[PDB]
């Protein structure tokens, strides 16, 4: 029973895990009110899948999920839409104001006497769970409850469970675009727990998947909804390892032993190859040479980073559909004989590799096509360093003057909580500098005894 | 250094007395000579040993080696070696039943007792008399025995498990989880001694009552310290005292063992075997590149074949000073086996050690730099530039 | 009557059983629900090798299953030969090792260790006369490399004198599938030269080459090199169970392929292999299967033997055939490569001649070699080692379980002294 | 009143003394040398 908890906080977290919920409900054939016909139609099965749900007596499947935020808005969205009978009726939701895109007012004011409630129900989700792999926290930096209560829940985990996984999906501030004046205050003071906490942390870009839809998909006036469309796809390649037979199944663990080289490099990119229309879908191959060479395209990176600045470092693939080895094997030996990608010398291997049987599905309603093969890749690389400088000037550039600072400080902060984030995000760039440094040449100096 | 080499014949037993009783075996001055009993015709092969040792009758004068005799002759000269500061062994060698427990240690009830007593009795009496109010000294022992390709420790209480070999990157070879006992009298020295003597594993065979069924390594860790409060360094000297007891080779007719007992022999026929390979190559590589350019390209000594040889990587060849004991058989019916050890002693003295010791290095590039400045100013001021 | 414990370990090493087992099921003829329904009355005459008998003349296999991850244990239960295996020899936990060397021989595998080992002492107490084990698993992986040589140091304390084989997968040069194949790899190969009589080396850049050039398939799957290497499997113990001209018992073939302790690291091979096009043009015979064989492209290891020598090889024929034809065209594969062999082992080339070939062939040869071109494949996990642990790639997920450098430093060590050992005797005129 | 720190450093006595013992080696070398004396 490969059981893993989903925990969402905040607006972007909630409809994440929306689109999220969709596609699982739809992949084992859960209607919204958590029935499902299909072992009634057949006799019986094991398609109540205990990674996501729970199966009760009467046929019912409840998911295991967390949905957290201090906006009743947000929630009250989803107890009286269509999936109201899906969730279990305790959603977490304080009855009061929000951390208004301020650190200090979710992780020390409000915070506060919603937290106690939040970890009493995740260990009564706990409770019911035999061979738990890890936790999956949605949530977005930038915004106040998904910066300051995410902070406060994942410390409360790691004293509380420690050993087990917490991977990390989070929305990063554009370069360019954005919608609070205060992103980089939020997104900096964050540093210290998602990495003295998380064990893996995955980061996305809006302008990022905005750019793969205008391209790819050819729609002008994408919606929230596409992006969190995608960002399921890609969480639903990542977990499929451990729900559905494979030729080569990779486990949670699996996944941080192969991509995390050190304890606090453990940022890797994600990406997703087929993203294709119905109507371009006609008139290409689709073949696993093409998806696995369209994972390395700097255009269809999810993250406005570009990885010919830098060097790979680990790099996890995961095919799903009529795939084989040895097309994948091909597809590997291909890649590494060109000159534009390039390999940090201390990892000569560098390749993790994962195939499973069920293909993609397709939500009705959406826009990408149904395909026979995908691929969705992890590449742990050092281009990342350039994601956090830019934001990083721009933090200096408001602190030099101690602007909006007196909101943080009003809430139970003092300044040094705002320069200790900074020096710690200095470390880290000082880290993924070294690390991709070339080892010296011939790192003994020179050897060569007598003989 | 080259190896050292002494040979020792020991008197008839009684196996040799109800059969032909015929000797074999004389000895003048470093001269050792065997003479084929089935071609009396033929020559009286004989070898030049460093050391050779005659024990058939002790009334008469004729070269007679007592235990004290060969005590000096060695075990005195290593523990001086050891003194100076480097790593020394003694290790014993020859066929089953022939001198091994005699020499090494002995009939402790009688005063013949072996090399290893009285070379730890004598190191006593020298850190007690040398003692002096800048000068001390420290000592540790261990004793261990390989049994079947597993190691146990004997000192130490009843551990019925089997002790893990492990590799020290600069070290070398070494025994994880030997009970390092640290001692401060001869007295306590020596109870260690008879306990361990009475811990190892001993069997009855036709050839011998008391047939050794292990072999035995022990290790006395000394250390020499000098104390002074302005330019001397403490900790001077460290060195390894290393007395090795193998098990002798068997033939399964004359022995007649059956079961266990011959399985025992088998694995010890096996770590012998392994053994004399290790000596012949390391002979040949150490007799090559010495004499015949220079060369050095690639040798490769078969140490890992056997635990035994294994452990003793730093002993057979390379950082210590080695004495090799070969232990004879007058008989003449044991002829055809007797030759064979001296053909492997005959080989042992070819064998050339490198043995130099230091202690912490950073101390070492010190000195060094400081004694190159030394002399160059003592050059300068001879010069008249300084 | 000498028969053989069998032991799965990993999902490479379940899948290539689960496969291993329907070959050698077939040529015994037993149906899968465990009855028998051959033809010739010498497949039950030494079924015992392999089948212990149960009360309802049924057969049930001495097969032993291991893993973490119960998910390769359903896909042995739901598989066509699913029900043959006993229930109680299933040995399986939860929270597999995840590619971690340290999880499978330390942390994890150190509890299911003495289940494991409760079904072999039970499984071996029934023997009449226990001749050795056999394990499959892959070197690279996780809870296979470290079960494994978990496994067999246990069985090497416990059965000193058995016979101890093992049929190892281990990395490629080309073909990676973990990131942390190389520590893996160099830890197992520690393990495995210390504790273990014969090991066979399979590569599965080999097996994809033999497929697409000898075979000519176009999407070969895991499935085909399975079948390559059950084909291997029951072409090494073919003696124990048929009738021959000339027998060759396991330890035969230890004995004449073994000269020193350390060097047992075997490359596998088998004949006829012929793409099902060009089965109607050749003519089979024993001179075509001596050809296949030394082929350099047929070797199941991916190591030229034209880089290296022989230090011994062996055939083992299935089929009846005139021995003098044998004896013949193995000399005179000795004499015409007179440089690919060793100059001071005269004949090295042991012989072996069974009566019975497989059910749909007329001729069969498995060869077995042992040459000095097995050392690259060592060095290159060694250089690939080095890479990492210079700079500590992933160290401390390995340090983290219970481990330290020193273990990695002496694994380092005996490596390079073995490939010390091999290329010793592989270089030619042994004067100066 | 916002001022740089600098960092505080404090060689080992050890490797300043091995420095110093390197840097008079050479330069008594180069005297000795020089006079023609090596
Ligand atoms: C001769 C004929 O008309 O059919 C042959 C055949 O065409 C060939 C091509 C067979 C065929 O092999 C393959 O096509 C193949 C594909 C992938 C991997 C391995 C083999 C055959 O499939 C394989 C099959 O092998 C057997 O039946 C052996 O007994 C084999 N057992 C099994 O394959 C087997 C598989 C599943 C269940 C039960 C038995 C065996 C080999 C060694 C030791 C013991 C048993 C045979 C003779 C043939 C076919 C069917 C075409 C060959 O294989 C073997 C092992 O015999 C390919 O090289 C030989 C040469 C044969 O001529
Ligand atoms: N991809 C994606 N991003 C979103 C979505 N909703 C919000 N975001 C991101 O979230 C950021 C705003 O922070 P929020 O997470 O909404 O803050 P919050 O969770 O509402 O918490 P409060 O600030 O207290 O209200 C914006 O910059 C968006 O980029 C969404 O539906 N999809
Ligand atoms: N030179 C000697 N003088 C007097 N007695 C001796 C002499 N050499 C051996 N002995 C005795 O003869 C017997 C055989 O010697 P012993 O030392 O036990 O053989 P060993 O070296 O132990 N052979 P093994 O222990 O199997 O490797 C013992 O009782 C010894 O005391
Ligand atoms: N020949 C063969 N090799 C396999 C198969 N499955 C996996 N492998 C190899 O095994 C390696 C992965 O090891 P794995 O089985 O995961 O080890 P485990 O995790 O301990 O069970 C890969 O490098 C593959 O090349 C198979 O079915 N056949
Ligand atoms: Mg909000
Ligand atoms: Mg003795």
């Amino acid at each position: 029973m490969r059981e893993c908890i989903s925990i969402h906080v905040g607006q972007a977290g909630v409809q994440i895990g929306n689109a999220c919920w969709e596609l699982y409900c739809l992949e084992h054939g859960i209607q919204p009110d958590g029935q499902m016909p299909s072992d009634k139609t057949i006799g019986g099965g094991d398609d109540s899948f205990n990674t996501f749900f729970s199966e009760t007596g009467a046929g019912k499947h409840v998911p295991r999920a967390v949905f957290v935020d201090l906006e009743p808005t947000v929630i009250d969205e989803v107890r009286t839409g269509t999936y109201r009978q899906l969730f279990h009726p305790e959603q977490l939701i304080t009855g009061k104001e929000d951390a208004a895109n301020n650190y200090a007012r979710g992780h020390y004011t409000i915070g506060k006497e919603i937290i106690d409630l939040v970890l009493d129900r995740i260990r009564k989700l706990a409770d019911q769970c035999t061979g738990l792999q890890g936790f999956l926290v949605f949530h977005s930096f930038g915004g106040g409850t998904g910066s300051g209560f995410t902070s406060l829940l994942m410390e409360r985990l790691s004293v509380d469970y420690g050993k087990k996984s917490k991977l990390e999906f989070s929305i990063y501030p554009a370069p360019q675009v954005s919608t609070a004046v205060v992103e980089p205050y939020n997104s900096i003071l964050t540093t210290h727990t998602t990495l003295e906490h998380s064990d893996c942390a995955f980061m996305v870009d809006n302008e990022a998947i905005y750019d793969i839809c205008r391209r790819n998909l050819d729609i002008e006036r994408p919606t929230y909804t596409n992006l969190n469309r995608l960002i399921s796809q890609i969480v639903s390649s990542i977990t499929a390892s451990l729900r559905f037979d494979g030729a080569l199944n990779v486990d949670l663990t699996e996944f941080q032993t192969n991509l995390v080289p050190y304890p606090r490099i453990h940022f890797p990119l994600a990406t997703y190859a087929p993203v294709i229309s119905a109507e371009k879908a006609y008139h290409e191959q689709l073949s696993v040479a093409e998806i696995t060479n369209a994972c390395f395209e700097p255009a269809n990176q999810m993250v406005k980073c570009d990885p010919r600045h830098g060097k790979y470092m680990a790099c996890c693939l995961l095919y799903r559909g009529d795939v084989v080895p040895k097309d994948v094997n091909a597809a590997i030996a291909t890649i590494k004989t060109k000159r534009s990608i390039q390999f940090v010398d201390w990892c000569p291997t560098g390749f993790k590799v994962g195939i499973n049987y069920q293909p993609p599905t397709v939500v009705p309603g959406g826009d990408l096509a149904k395909v026979q093969r995908a691929v969705c890749m992890l590449s742990n690389t050092t281009a990342i360093a350039e994601a956090w400088a830019r934001l990083d000037h721009k933090f200096d550039l408001m602190y030099a003057k101690r602007a909006f600072v007196h909101w943080y400080v009003g809430e139970g902060m003092e300044e040094g909580e705002f320069s200790e984030a900074r020096e710690d995000m200095a470390a880290l760039e000082k880290d993924y500098e070294e690390v991709g440094v070339d080892s010296v040449e011939g790192e003994g100096e020179e050897e060569g005894e007598e003989y | 250094a080259s190896v050292k080499v002494a040979v020792r014949v020991r008197p008839f037993n009684s196996r040799e007395m109800s059969r032909d009783s015929k000797c074999i075996i004389q000895m003048s001055g470093s001269t050792t000579t065997i003479v084929n009993p089935k071609q009396p015709k033929e020559t009286p092969k004989s070898f030049s040993f460093d050391y050779s040792y005659w024990s058939h009758t002790s009334p008469e004068d004729i070269n007679y080696a007592s235990q004290k005799q060969v005590y000096r002759d060695i075990g005195e000269e290593m523990l001086q070696h050891a003194f100076e500061g480097y790593n020394v062994c003694i290790f014993a060698y020859g066929q089953t039943g022939a001198g091994k427990s005699y020499t090494m240690m002995g009939k402790q009830e009688k005063d013949q007792q072996g090399i290893i007593p009285q070379l730890c009795e004598d190191l006593f009496s020298r850190i007690n008399d040398t003692t002096n109010d800048n000068m001390s000294y420290s000592v540790e022992v261990s004793y261990m025995e390989i049994y079947c390709e597993r190691v146990r420790d004997l000192l130490n209480p009843k551990n019925k498990g089997n002790l893990r070999v492990r590799e020290h990157p600069l070290l070398g070879p070494y025994v994880e989880d030997l009970s390092k006992l640290a001692v401060t009298s001869y007295n306590d020295i020596q109870d260690l001694m008879d306990s361990g003597n009475k811990a190892r594993t001993v069997a009855a065979t036709n050839m011998n009552e008391t047939s050794s069924r292990s072999h035995a390594v022990f290790n006395i860790i000394f250390t020499q310290k000098r104390h002074d409060a302005e330019t001397n360094i403490t900790t001077e000297k460290v060195s390894k005292i290393s007395l090795v007891d193998l098990a002798g080779s068997e033939r399964a007719d004359s022995t007649g063992a059956k079961g266990t007992r011959l399985k025992e022999g088998a694995n010890i026929n096996k770590s012998l075997t392994t053994l004399g390979k290790v000596i012949s190559a390391l002979a040949e590589m150490d007799s090559g590149p010495n004499k015949n350019k220079k060369k050095k390209k690639t040798d490769f000594i078969p140490y890992r074949d056997s635990v035994l040889t294994w452990l003793l990587r730093e002993n057979l060849g390379g950082n210590s000073r080695t004495a090799m004991v070969a232990a004879l058989s007058p008989a003449d019916i044991n002829y055809d086996e007797t030759l064979s050890t001296l053909r492997y002693a005959d080989r042992a003295k070819q064998i050339r050690c490198n043995a130099v010791i230091n202690e912490d290095p950073n101390n070492k590039l010190i000195r060094e730099l400081k004694d190159e400045v030394t002399r160059l100013r003592d050059l300068l001021y001879a010069q008249g530039l300084g | 009557m000498r028969e053989i414990v069998h032991i799965q370990a990993g999902q490479c090493g379940n899948q290539i059983g689960a496969k291993f087992w329907e070959v050698i099921s077939d040529e015994h003829g037993i149906d899968p629900t465990g009855s028998y329904h051959g033809d010739s009355d010498l497949q039950l005459e030494r079924i015992n090798v392999y089948y212990n008998e149960a009360t309802g003349n049924k057969y049930v296999p001495r097969a032993i299953l291991v893993d973490l991850e119960p998910g390769t244990m359903d896909s042995v239960r739901s598989g066509p030969f699913g029900q043959i295996f006993r229930p109680d020899n299933f040995v399986f936990g939860q929270s597999g090792a995840g590619n971690n060397w340290a999880k499978g021989h330390y942390t994890e595998g150190a509890e299911l260790v003495d289940s494991v080992l409760d079904v072999v002492r039970k499984e071996s107490e029934s023997c009449d006369c226990l001749q050795g084990f056999q394990l499959t698993h892959s070197l690279g992986g996780g809870t296979g490399s470290g079960m494994g040589t978990l496994l067999i140091s246990k069985i090497r304390e416990e059965y000193p004198d058995r016979i101890m084989n093992t049929f190892s997968v281990m990395p490629s040069p080309k073909v990676s599938d973990t990131v942390v194949e190389p520590y893996n790899a160099t830890l197992s190969v520690h393990q495995l030269v210390e504790n273990t009589d014969e090991t066979y080396c399979i590569d599965n850049e080999a097996l994809y080459d033999i497929c697409f050039r000898t075979l000519k398939l176009t999407t070969p799957t895991y499935g085909d090199l399975n079948h390559l290497v059950s084909a291997t499997m029951s072409g090494v113990t073919t003696c124990l169970r048929f009738p021959g001209q000339l027998n060759a018992d396991l330890r035969k073939l230890a004995v004449n392929m073994v000269p020193f302790p350390r060097l047992h690291f075997f490359m596998p091979g088998f004949a006829p292999l012929t793409s099902r096009g060009s089965q109607q043009y050749r003519a089979l015979t024993v001179p075509e299967l001596t050809q296949q064989m030394f082929d350099s492209k047929n070797m199941m290891a991916a190591c030229d033997p034209r880089h290296g020598r022989y230090l011994t090889v062996a055939a083992i024929f299935r089929g009846r055939m005139s021995m003098k034809e044998v004896d013949e065209q193995m000399l005179n594969v000795q004499n015409k490569n007179s440089s690919y062999f060793v100059e001071w082992i005269p004949n090295n080339v042991k012989t072996a001649v069974c009566d019975i070939p497989p059910r749909g062939l007329k001729m069969s040869a498995t060869f077995i070699g042992n040459s000095t071109a097995i050392q690259e494949l060592f060095k290159r996990i060694s250089e690939q080692f080095t890479a990492m642990f210079r700079r500590k790639a992933f160290l401390h997920w390995y340090t983290g379980e219970g481990m330290d450098e020193m273990e990695f430093t002496e694994a380092e060590s005996n490596m390079n002294d073995l490939v010390s050992e091999y290329q010793q005797y592989q270089d030619a005129t042994a004067d100066e």
